[PDB]
């Protein structure tokens, strides 16, 4: 029929050329179809006091404990902080240390828009047979408490006890809670463009974009340390999810 | 088809057009003043109240499907790209650290009957096309050598985006992705009109404020880039007519100030 | 006194897509307020009825998204394509990119075509829609037969083409692997009618552009699993 | 709204379930209007 | 009979924040009253909103907390210190002690000042507050332009300076790791506008207490640990 | 608070006829009609009231 | 109806427990009709 | 009151719940008066 999409807003069933206007028969409402969990990533477990990773650029031969530890967030991450580019090692034995990743394939198939804003619900869920295990977490824009103290000459570490929620889970058993959005800024920007410090900043990495983060250790003191390491697993859902503005897909390739 | 808009001591003229675009809600000039804040803000006055005018690169023939060139905004009048200069606007500007205004601009061509071809231009949200690869915003002496950019899989794919170097502590990852691909074929989507070489000449939009927080760094903001890539490429007969040009117009909507200081300066 | 309670079989469980809410952490926690971010989504068929671009082989990357006429032609369409969402032409749509996610869809595809060329230029053109059959329709003899209709250059370079919805289920698949009759539901094809007629010196060869979209009674059923292909 | 089925009993206060906002004191629209 | 449940998946867990009572189980006790005790605290913002003093490191322990007006001076001004509550000058005050112990802040902070010296002088400074920008200002004209205001010795030695709250975020976090804007927020500075004239007989080197708090719009909202060094 | 309870003898069992329903997992879909069909049955006395034939041995 | 016990309280709702069709908008009959 | 968030049902009697004192028988103040 005559028309113009030059214009851009283009006019609008078989009833206007030849109709039909099939009666209707929801599913794709942002609220419902983004509560579902999915899992978000795989850690360790801690079994003493660690020592959190130092900011970027880390020079060669610095102490510390990389492996633990885990945003939240859907946003790419490395070494368990914010990033801008994904990347995996493909390639076979190299040197040096290999720095965890993750990413959210599910989320960022439908991620159409820009801006994004929910409550998030944790659960965990054990890998090892009969392993028991703890939780704990902290805000964005806090800090992990390191260093330890003595209890009957058994290094008890700090982390033990705090302010901040704390979840104790039975042998063989599985943790779940809902936190509260809880970052300073007013949405999570899907994707961004600007800049946070006036002077040596990079272009397009958020700062506080992000719920909070998560570790997991043995209730035991320092001195029963073992050497078999230990996995943990991760899930996150979304409860009454909002979407603000139009985006693009990812470009799926022509092979 | 005949119109034009009169603001402040400046006016603009239309011998075909279709309308104005208005994005997202109705009435986008209707604003209010911040909330991270308590010192009274500026406002609107007439020096500022007024169009500006810029000019881009040549349409040529060699030219092929889907290159384009951008040109961020508000960044474009603090680097003086393209020959644009703010003036009062820009003094404001370079005296104040927080911002928040909307967006309205208009792009002519001078198109004749005896050519084919067709342009796409689009007020892209939250993107990153002005820095190089490396991390640095690109010079006015580099923006003239390429004329245009090449598409090319790394944009498509959004692998070569500014990022940060792990060290020597780590090894060196294979980077193959990011949240700020750029997918030629879906463009559409934002607000945008195509600007035909055989139905009119001139085309705008009108777009609000938009942020993740009520106002944004005066120093770094980028939230509107404006976009324009080539769908069919140009050709003509022979000795008629060669490579039109390109040029732009721009007015800022409604815009609120606050943090007085001295003009900035790095280091 | 205690209550008498009798657990069931599937205690202890965990389900992903439970609905039911959980027990708060760290709650009492006021936001900032949104209300000065405009333009809220709250579905996707908002934007699942937006036009795009599609894409064609193009003569032997080569993925340009328009088609150009040629010169002289010999009996058969300019281009044709199925109508199937899993093909390769309505990969990188939104319509397309948005239904790969789910089971079922209903309702009338939109189809959008546009001319780029001299203006001093004329042709007619016409539209074909062939349900399923044994073969796939080649000659304009027998397009005519079917719904079809006529495009004419002239002042409006643009046409919409509706594609109607026939099945012998409510529902359709929405990926098609054994091409059952449950997924496949026909062709389409371009037929020039006439010769254009290219004005003097304007030099040869417009093009076309096709635009895609959804119709306005479309619709989506079943969530399913994401293709993580992208990342590679 | 949402993924919810429980449609009777709420036991923890609403306040300390979800998030609220603090005061500062079918039919859908198309994302782009054309005068 | 009994009532058919269904355990969840997070049973017998233990939380260290459920909102939620415990059995009892030596209850029915009785207290004596305390109705005769006056000066009941409800929120700990009434602690915050009283004033204290600061430190300053001194020229080369060394922690006056008052700084002392030299004699001759060199286009710069007398003492100056970011506005980020982690930085050494707010550690002992009340108001840092406090807000150290919680996530985001929000409000007005206060600074107020004293001046010691001989009745019988004279003088005049000015006070400034200078956003953030790429480097700290330092002469008087810089000062000038920022909001700033003057102060005169008279009958009354008191000044009280409000720091407003510009920010790009409603909120914004207590310690600043990486400094960026969402910490930082800019400096503070004094600059002696003329020279303080001594009275004769009156020896030399007046001296200026420093007294900060909180201002009467002040806000934390989340809770975190805390630190045990001062019991090393 | 928490409120006081005490499971039975026969927990954690499984019965095949039990007479109660189960947790959805996938719930919120909707089905084409089928008012369209004739002839639905809703007791196999229906079917039984029919009648049909018998067989006998024969001769060898 | 059916084999369902329960008729005191029912948790989650109808169209959450069972599936709905959407609108297009003892004594037993005999199978056969003989005019 | 407090980090309580059942509002519905308390099952134990507030005397066994909580102490009590046998009897006898925004806004702010300031902590400082200067007449």
């Amino acid at each position: 029929s005559t028309d113009n999409a030059e214009t851009g807003v283009i006019e609008a069933n078989t009833d206007t050329d030849f109709g039909e206007l099939a009666a209707p028969g929801n599913h794709t409402n942002v609220k419902f179809l983004f509560d579902r969990s999915r899992l978000l990533n795989v850690i360790k477990v801690l079994e003493k006091d660690a020592v959190f990773p130092r900011p970027f650029p880390t020079q060669e031969g610095a102490q510390q404990d990389d492996g633990y530890f885990c945003l939240l967030t859907p946003r790419p991450t490395v070494a368990s902080r914010p990033a801008t580019r994904f990347g995996l090692y493909a390639n076979p034995s190299g040197s040096g240390v290999l720095a965890n990743t993750s990413l959210d394939f599910n989320f960022y198939s439908l991620a159409c828009f820009t801006y994004f804003r929910s409550d998030l619900e944790v659960t965990v869920v054990s890998l090892e047979p009969d392993l028991e295990f703890a939780v704990g977490w902290f805000p964005s824009g806090s800090e992990y408490q390191a260093s330890s103290f003595v209890y009957d000459q058994l290094h008890v570490p700090f982390h033990f006890t705090g302010r901040t929620p704390r979840a104790f889970a039975s042998k063989g058993g599985k943790v779940s809670f809902v936190l509260p959005w809880n970052s300073v800024s007013s949405v999570l920007p899907v994707r961004w463009g600007g800049a946070s410090k006036l002077s040596s900043a990079t272009r397009g990495l958020p700062a506080h974009a992000d719920w909070g983060t998560i570790y997991a250790f043995v209730p035991r003191p320092n001195e029963k340390k073992s050497t078999a390491v230990k996995h943990v697993a991760v899930y996150i859902r979304y409860k009454n999810a909002r979407a603000w503005c139009p985006s693009m897909l990812p470009f799926r390739s022509y092979k | 088809r005949v119109t034009t808009q009169t603001a402040g001591n400046t006016a603009i003229n239309t011998q075909s057009s279709l309308g104005v675009l208005c994005a997202y809600v109705e009435d986008p000039t209707k604003s209010d003043p911040p909330s991270s804040s308590t010192d009274q803000p500026t406002t609107t006055f007439t020096a500022i109240d007024r169009w500006y005018t810029g000019r881009l690169n040549s349409w040529t023939k060699a030219v092929k499907t889907f290159s384009f060139q951008a040109v961020p905004l508000p960044g474009a009048f603090l680097s003086r790209q393209g020959g644009l200069n703010g003036g009062a606007f820009t003094a404001t500007l370079h005296r104040h650290f927080l911002m928040k205004c909307g967006w309205q601009v208009q792009v002519q061509c001078n198109l004749t009957q005896f050519h084919q071809g067709a342009l796409l231009v689009a007020m892209v949200p939250e993107t990153t096309l002005d820095v190089k690869p490396d991390g640095k915003a690109k010079s006015l002496q580099e923006l003239n050598e390429e004329q245009w950019v090449e598409m090319s899989d790394d944009y498509r794919t959004g692998k070569n985006m500014p990022f940060q170097s792990l060290g020597t502590y780590y090894r060196p990852p294979n980077w193959t992705w990011g949240p700020n691909f750029i997918n030629p074929y879906q463009v559409t989507v934002f607000p945008h009109q195509i600007l035909n070489a055989r139905t009119s000449t001139s085309v705008d939009i009108n777009v609000p404020y938009i942020g993740e927080t009520p106002t944004q760094s005066s120093e770094t903001q980028n939230s509107w880039t404006l976009l324009v890539m080539v769908l069919v490429p140009l050709d003509y007969k022979e000795g008629a007519t060669t490579d039109p040009e390109i040029t732009f117009s721009v007015r800022p909507t409604s815009p609120y100030f606050n943090g007085l200081r001295n003009r900035y300066t790095a280091g | 006194g205690p209550i008498p309670t009798a657990p069931r079989e599937n205690s202890l469980m965990f389900l992903s897509t439970l609905p039911d809410d959980t027990v708060p952490a760290y709650g009492n926690v006021r936001t900032p307020p949104v209300n000065y971010l405009p333009g809220e989504i709250t579905d996707l068929l908002q934007l699942a009825r937006i036009p795009t671009l599609m894409a064609f082989e193009r003569v032997p990357d080569t993925y340009v998204p328009y088609v150009a006429v040629p010169t002289q032609f010999d009996d058969r369409p300019l281009i044709s394509f199925p109508i199937t969402l899993s093909d390769p032409v309505y990969q990188n749509t939104l319509v397309g990119a948005i239904s790969s996610n789910f089971a079922n869809y209903r309702g009338c595809i939109q189809i959008t075509l546009t001319f780029c060329g001299p203006m001093m230029a004329r042709g007619k053109f016409l539209l074909s829609y062939s349900p399923p059959n044994g073969t796939q329709p080649q000659t304009l003899s027998e397009a005519m037969q079917c719904t079809y209709s006529i495009w004419d250059i002239g002042l409006n370079s643009s046409w919409t083409f509706v594609v109607p919805y026939i099945s012998p289920s409510d529902y359709r698949e929405t990926r098609a692997i054994t091409n059952s009759v449950y997924s496949a539901d026909g062709w389409f094809s371009l037929h020039k009618l006439t010769k254009i007629t290219l004005p003097p010196d304007c030099p040869q060869s417009p093009c076309i552009l096709f635009f895609a979209s959804a119709g306005e009674d479309y619709t989506l059923r079943l969530p399913v699993d994401c293709n993580p292909s992208y990342v590679f | 709204r949402g993924n919810n089925g429980n449609m009777t009993f709420n036991y923890y206060a609403n306040t300390y379930q979800n998030s609220v906002d603090f005061s500062t004191s079918g039919i859908l629209n198309p994302l782009g209007y054309l005068k």
